[PDB]
């Protein structure tokens, strides 16, 4: 549910 | 004829695709190192060159015009929709007819049907994507062409679970136009022959090698022994 990799990866 | 806007669209694409594809491979010497004799000894190898990969194609996503403007969760969605088919589309630059296999710089990092069989993969499935690059290198697109097809694949506003699809139209359709006008002023024929309309033709072949990759890797994750072979971000976007 969460996608802290992804997220951080597009900041 | 080609505007600023488009020009400056093309400019952004060509900028973001050369800091995210070393057409050299360098990095692949980092990746676990390729087996070919576990039975599936390929697949560390293939996951480290998969998770590599949609790290990439997230830094050219937020460098299309707009996408970065998007929602969080709108961008989330097109991202883990999107990556395999941006993945085969980027891939098609290793990919060479001579002998129908992904060639990386040295044999070690050269990757065929059998390879990829090795790493959980049915000869079935693995056939139609080797058609799919013959087909796309067939197409002999400008790198120009390349970068624009791979965003309009990601900025799509049909993937499910998209919020914003209004917005998300609103980009591509600027991506699409800008690919039009491209191929009508830059593209000579007969090159050029009902190229839009082929280009397209591909992003509908790849929303099924998608869904039938989708199937196989619920399938080969869904096993334990398999999904302690992947990477963490591998695991995040194509699901657990
Ligand atoms: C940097 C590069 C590209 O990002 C990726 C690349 C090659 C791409 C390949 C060659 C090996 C097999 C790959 C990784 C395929 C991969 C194993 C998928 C399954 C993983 C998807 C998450 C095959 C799925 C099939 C088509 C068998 O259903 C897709 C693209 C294929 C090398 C280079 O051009």
């Amino acid at each position: 549910k969460n996608h802290p990799m992804l997220m951080n990866l597009l900041k | 004829k080609l505007s600023e806007e488009q020009q400056h669209i093309i400019a952004i694409l060509l900028d973001a695709h050369h800091k995210t594809y070393d057409p050299t491979y360098a990095d692949f010497r980092d990746f676990r190192p390729p087996v070919r004799m576990s039975p599936l000894s390929m697949l560390p190898h293939l996951a480290d060159l998969v998770s590599y990969s949609i790290q990439k194609v997230i830094g050219f996503a937020k460098m299309i015009p707009g996408f970065r403007d998007l929602t969080s969760d709108d961008q989330i969605v097109l991202l883990k929709s999107s990556a395999i088919e941006v993945i085969m589309l980027r891939s098609n630059q290793s990919f060479t007819m001579d002998d129908m296999s992904w060639d990386c710089g040295s044999q070690d990092y050269k990757y065929d049907v059998t390879d990829v069989s090795k790493a959980g993969h049915t000869l079935e499935l693995i056939e139609p994507l080797i058609k799919f690059q013959v087909g796309l290198k067939k197409l002999n697109l400008h790198e120009e062409e390349h970068v624009l097809l791979m965003a309009i694949c990601i900025v799509s506003p049909d993937r499910p679970g998209v919020q914003d699809a209004k917005l998300v139209e609103a980009i591509q359709d600027r991506l699409s136009n800008t690919l039009q006008t491209y191929i009508r002023c830059r593209h000579p024929p007969p090159g050029s022959h009902q190229l839009y309309a082929k280009m397209i033709q591909k992003l509908a072949d790849l929303r099924s090698l998608n869904e039938e990759h989708s199937k196989q890797y619920r399938s080969l994750s869904f096993q334990p022994e398999n999904s302690m072979k992947l990477t963490p971000l591998v695991l995040e976007v194509f699901g657990n």
